[PDB]
């Protein structure tokens, strides 16, 4: 019954590869999303020209 | 040997004459000249302001 602590070790690796992976389709996004970020960084200066401007 | 009262005084163009941008006036004040910022366009503080000239 080194089976039972086999199956054990495989009973614990059975519920191991199961919902122990939080939040990186979160954390992703976040690099993801904070790409968009970098983008309209630029358009801030005619936005502040135009404001500084006007 | 008397400064001008105005521009009219010294006989030369008034308040509201000489002008363009950044100038919404331009006055003479018994010798002390003096013109006025623009109303727009404009840094939104400065905005229609002058300093004399005397």
């Amino acid at each position: 019954f080194t089976l039972i602590e086999l199956m054990i070790v495989i009973a614990i690796v059975g519920i191991l590869a199961a919902v122990a992976l939080p939040a990186y389709q979160d954390y992703t996004a976040r690099a993801q999303v904070s790409e968009a970020i970098l983008l309209a960084e630029g358009q801030k200066s005619a936005v502040t020209e135009y404001y500084l401007n006007h | 040997g008397e400064w001008p009262g105005d521009n009219s005084s010294a006989g030369v163009a008034t308040s509201a004459d000489i002008k363009g941008k950044y100038v919404q006036s331009v006055t003479v004040a018994n010798g002390v000249i003096t013109a006025q910022m623009a109303s727009s366009n404009v840094n939104n503080e400065i905005k229609s302001k002058k300093l004399s000239l005397w």
